């Protein structure tokens, strides 16, 4: 079949016709992002010839190329150490959640550590680690960061934005209640703080079934931390590679080295192995060029990993479609095998109404222009909501500012404004 | 088959037709005493990095 | 270790900075009679918010600081003839 | 020390250069490695043979020094347009993005020229000398609640003010920087308290 680009909506446009929404849904999304590769190092002169000593004569008439390829492969390994530095440790101090839990009514129990584990993950990052789960010359360097320490660096800065907000990636995390936390990132996206001191239950109630949701899903569908199992099955489908390229005889008379060092004469030996250390040189050379464009996309998904970690967690971001579907309201980080899993708090606007609407309204032949808000009607009468919540104020002239007459202004209509 | 590893004592189910073994990698990981009925286990030798 | 085996080094209970990464989570320093010590590397102070309800901490002053930050724009223009360097 | 990153890139490229410079002193299994010495030494039906390796040698050291060139040009580039939106972004104005100039509250940064970078002076905004007060989310003044406009309800023990979210300047709770909106017995953690009205 051809493939369908969406539904085929029709927005009722009109001059005088506004929709304003009446309630909320807060939505918790879920972006995974490669942070680091798997450090490999690879001693050349153990993979082109083995435990042996007149190929390695022979493979030192082609220059300083092992020497490069480690080289680059050291480079590869300090930077996919670099680039989980510069993501899980932009903290100083290891914040640490208090005793009583007490947020206002948001359940932080299933995203905080456990003292069930030995004090290293929580829930959702157990079910991360158990959902992706010594050679012919090729050895596995383990990272500089543990599993433990990035996930008490991910404790820390899960504490820190719980109990401060942003205030401990700009200085020192000074404490506030989660609940003016709240209200004052309602107050960053246009939605008034009196909202959120009314709708709290509501709110708490919608966070801890959004993040019971993300939970149900990472437990049964094992299909979405998919970026970080491609990187995976990328690097062990090179190894393999790089691992059956030396059963290859490339114009020889066998793979082996040995058989043709106990068949063959030195006078005829070296014609014999020069087109396998050639081989076996190009088939490094390629596995080393493919390393290098890998860790160069690895290195990019890890400094958009760190700018999703500094202005997404430790502040309140106005870049739409940056942290979440939505009007981005707290991020929370999570550990993941070599990545990391966002958890995007995004304010969604629903059910919304049908209002008609004008520019400015003319009381004393003056025109009066909202400070802060929209004109509204419900059919007969004229109010004002905010931005996004229909919350319906009488005209009074503390939210509206007088600018001309009204002759200028195409839209205006006539209306008593309120004078306290 | 010449080369060098430490050689021990192989579990391997070995048919009284096969004289090798080959893993995955295509290196050979067992072979039969040409006198005794027996199968070694050839294990590489110790190596790493400095 | 789990990076291998440190022959050279004193295994301290302490816990300091990084300065001479070695593997997982062990990283040594030339620190006091010198020597060389392996330890393994903390992550930062422990501090802990007096978080409460019906609390909250208001800067009364500020510091204005001014920071570096560095970031390469361009390397050196290179050509290569080949048949200089092939050939010649 | 402080100027590595910009002395790392001139090191890579050196050794870059040097190690093309010395591929030229191996015989790749030839006889020798100067062309000179192999044609003056053999005739052309016999050297030809010789030369070849010399050539595909020095051909495949070219080719592995081209695409080093251009993955580190790749990331000089990101380098660079990252700078580029530094540049447009904090010193052609002010940026409100955490921790992408400099740490605390970005007010201005000031470019400065460096041999193949750039280095900004982030001038920040780094609160300090905090201090505990208790609050509230508004105040009950008579049986409407009193939420704030711009600010935070504080308390000294006695009294209640109301200051900014970034530094300390307790005023008195005026009618004038709160506004009313629903009653009191629906927010939590409200405390009464009196407003006053000018
Ligand atoms: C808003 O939606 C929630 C369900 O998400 C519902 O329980 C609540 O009653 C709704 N409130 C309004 C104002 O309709
Ligand atoms: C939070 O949820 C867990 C179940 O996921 C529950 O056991 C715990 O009691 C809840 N805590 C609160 C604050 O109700
Ligand atoms: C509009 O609102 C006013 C005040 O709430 C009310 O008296 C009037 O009946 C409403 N009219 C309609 C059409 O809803
Ligand atoms: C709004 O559009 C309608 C339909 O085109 C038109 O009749 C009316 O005059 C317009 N009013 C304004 C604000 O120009
Ligand atoms: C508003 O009132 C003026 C006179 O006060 C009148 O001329 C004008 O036509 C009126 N406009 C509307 C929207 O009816
Ligand atoms: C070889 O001879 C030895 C000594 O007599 C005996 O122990 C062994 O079983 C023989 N092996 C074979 C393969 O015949
Ligand atoms: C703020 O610090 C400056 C010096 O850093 C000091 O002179 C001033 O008195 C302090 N402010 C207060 C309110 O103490
Ligand atoms: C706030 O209270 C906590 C706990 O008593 C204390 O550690 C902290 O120093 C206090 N902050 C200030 C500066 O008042
Ligand atoms: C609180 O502030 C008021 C007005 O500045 C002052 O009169 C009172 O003594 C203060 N009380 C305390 C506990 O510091
Ligand atoms: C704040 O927390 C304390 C201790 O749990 C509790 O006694 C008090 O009622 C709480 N206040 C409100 C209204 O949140
Ligand atoms: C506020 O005043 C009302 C009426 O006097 C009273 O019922 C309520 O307990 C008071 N609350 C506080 C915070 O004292």
């Amino acid at each position: 079949y051809t493939m369908s680009l969406g539904a085929e909506n029709s927005v009722a446009y009109s001059n005088n016709s506004i929709a304003i929404p009446t309630n909320f849904t807060i939505s918790v999304t879920t972006e995974i992002l490669p942070v680091s590769m798997t450090k490999t190092s690879v001693d050349c002169t153990m993979y082109i010839c083995g435990d042996s000593t007149e190929c390695s004569n022979l493979l030192l008439q082609y220059g300083s190329f092992c020497t490069q390829l480690n080289r680059a492969l050291t480079g590869i390994a300090v930077e996919q150490d670099k680039n989980t530095q510069e993501v899980f440790a932009q903290v100083k101090q290891i914040y640490k959640t208090p005793p009583i839990k007490d947020f206002g009514g948001f359940n932080f129990s299933q995203i905080l550590p456990d003292p069930s584990k030995p004090s290293k993950r929580s829930f959702i990052e157990d079910l991360l680690f158990n959902k992706v789960t010594k050679f012919n010359g090729l050895t596995v360097l383990p990272p500089l960061l543990t599993d433990e320490m990035i996930a008490q660096y991910t404790s820390a800065l899960l504490a820190g934005t719980i109990t401060s907000g942003w205030t401990f990636g700009a200085g020192a995390a000074l404490q506030i209640p989660f609940a003016m936390q709240m209200a004052y990132r309602f107050n960053g996206i246009g939605v008034t703080q009196n909202v959120l001191y009314e709708n709290q239950k509501l709110i708490a109630n919608q966070f801890n079934s959004a993040i019971g949701k993300i939970q149900d899903s990472l437990s049964s569908t094992a299909s979405a931390l998919g970026k970080l199992q491609d990187v995976v099955n990328q690097n062990a489908q090179a190894l393999n590679t790089l691992v059956k390229q030396l059963s290859s005889n490339f114009g020889a008379i066998s793979s082996v080295l040995n058989d043709i060092l106990s068949r063959l004469d030195p006078p005829e030996a070296e014609v014999q192995i020069d087109r396998l250390i050639t081989g076996r040189l190009q088939s490094l050379q390629t596995y080393v060029t493919q390393q290098l464009i890998r860790a160069a996309e690895i290195r990019a998904s890890a400094n958009l990993a760190a700018t999703k970690m500094s202005e997404c967690v430790l502040g309140q971001s106005k870049r739409v479609d940056f942290c979440g579907k939505g009007y981005h309201l707290m991020s929370f980080p999570q550990s993941a095998p070599h990545g990391v899993v966002f958890l995007h708090v995004t304010y969604v606007p629903a059910q919304e109404k049908n209002f008609t609407t004008a520019p400015a309204i003319c009381h004393d032949g003056k025109a009066h222009f909202p400070r802060e808000g929209v004109f509204v009607s419900n059919g007969t009468h004229w109010f004002v909501t905010q931005r996004n919540f229909y919350e319906p104020q009488i005209i009074t002239t503390d939210n509206t500012f007088v600018s001309g007459n009204c002759d200028v202004v195409i839209g205006i209509v006539n209306n008593t404004v309120y004078d306290p | 088959l010449t080369g060098t590893g430490v050689l021990t004592e192989s579990n391997k189910k070995f048919l009284p037709f096969q004289q090798f073994g080959r893993d995955i990698a295509d290196t050979t990981d067992a072979v039969r005493d040409p006198q005794t009925l027996e199968i070694l286990d050839i294990t590489p030798c110790s190596f790493g990095g400095v | 270790t789990r990076a291998g085996c440190l022959i050279g080094a004193e295994h301290v209970n302490n816990s300091y900075e990084c300065d001479i990464p070695i593997g997982a989570g062990i990283c040594a320093s030339y620190q006091t009679s010198q020597s060389i010590i392996a330890y393994t590397m903390s992550l930062g102070a422990e501090n802990s918010v007096a978080y409460s309800n019906n609390s909250i901490a208001i800067p009364t002053n500020f510091t204005i600081s001014v920071t570096t930050e560095i970031l390469p724009v361009s390397m050196t223009k290179t050509s290569v003839d080949c048949t200089m360097y092939i050939c010649g």
